[PDB]
């Protein structure tokens, strides 16, 4: 499944995501209801990481 | 083939969100309400014929 | 789609893959299923010599 | 259709844009009236994504 | 022709440029009096795009 | 042993880290009780070093 | 002849440079007394370009 | 002989070195007591130049 970046940000702002695995542009989002999907970062967004950490969202990098 | 097409209508209960609606009470105190509706297609033939085409 | 052979309005074309004589007829696509929205705003004069946005 | 970046901006602030897809430097812009035109980014703009998000404009990433 | 970057800056401050076409490193400037020349950026300037926008100067990207 | 980014920042803010061996994205983290693990930087972070120096932890680089 | 960056910035604040030809990593500089030298950015500094623009110092890029 | 980046920061905070030869990531540092060593930057640090400039520490680049 693919979910749009703005929709993903609206979801995280509403406390719906639990963990996010970031692989470069690609992001594997897992919602709190055990639903997984994938999104892509359009352009370099400095506010993204701050928004993720602020909303108590697990963030995981990859090799 | 190549002459007949098909339209899909889902029979599941479908939700619909109304957000930031403005309503004025009896005492003229306006307050914001956001609610939600859930509807189902009772009859598909009537739903297709009455509504414009077959679009939700 | 609206297909016209040398500008004579040949017919109406359903979505999918289709065939047409190249360099003879042209097809113009038009968005029909989508719903279009327009925003209109203005400072407007009312009956009692009043202006409202 | 090719449309320059500035008028795309004051269309965004005048909320005539509905969905913008950014594969690379280019943006596939869709208007509210379902008219689409491509735009090219002159140089990376940190405020671009913020402006797009605040105006409630749908943003789509690309694989 | 070629024009200094600071010359372009003070030129756009006084509002007599009309069209600015950005091709990566290079800039092709169009004057208000149909005068065309070329400018180069010293180093990445975030304020450049904002300054060009606030003065109602057309900006055009390239593929 | 791999540890996510969010919990690593939580530990840094809670002061259970002594020195950080940063090698590119990888961060080899040693707790104040000499516990060793590895964390990954998902996306470029502009503030991690600010907190790291605020909490006075020995940060090192790698050739 | 090569001139130190700290001395360069202090001399710019002294308003004694007239032209600065910037070549990416490199800078070719002319003093007000027709003295030519060459200097180097240690790491990308937008405040450099800000200081040269506010000091009315000529800045030159090249293809 | 290699020195921690953090230790470099509290050392220069104490006004104890004079020169900083910046070669990309690595930096050649000489103290006020004529002691020379090398330090490595973990990640890009914008505050580095501001801190070095504020405390009258001379910086030199390399070709």
């Amino acid at each position: 499944r693919k979910v749009d970046y703005s929709t993903f940000l609206q979801e995280v702002n509403n406390d719906q995501v639990r963990e996010a695995r970031i692989n470069g542009r690609e992001i594997n989002v897992t919602k709190k209801d055990s639903n997984r999907y994938t999104t892509y970062i359009p352009v370099q967004d400095p506010k993204l990481l701050d928004n993720l950490l602020t909303k108590n969202v697990k963030v995981v990098g990859e090799p | 083939p190549f002459i007949e097409t098909v339209k899909m209508l889902d029979a599941r209960i479908q939700t619909m969100d109304n957000q930031a609606d403005r309503f004025v009470t009896k005492e003229k105190k306006d307050l914001i309400v956001d609610s939600y509706i859930k509807w189902r297609i009772s009859d598909f033939s009537r739903y297709y014929l009455a509504t414009g085409g077959g679009d939700i | 789609g609206v297909v016209t052979r040398f500008g004579k309005f040949s017919h109406l074309v359903e979505p999918g893959l289709n065939w047409k004589p190249t360099f003879i007829d042209e097809v113009k696509p038009v968005n029909v299923e989508a719903v279009r929205e327009l925003a209109a705003s203005g400072v407007m004069l009312t009956s009692d010599e009043n202006v409202v946005r």
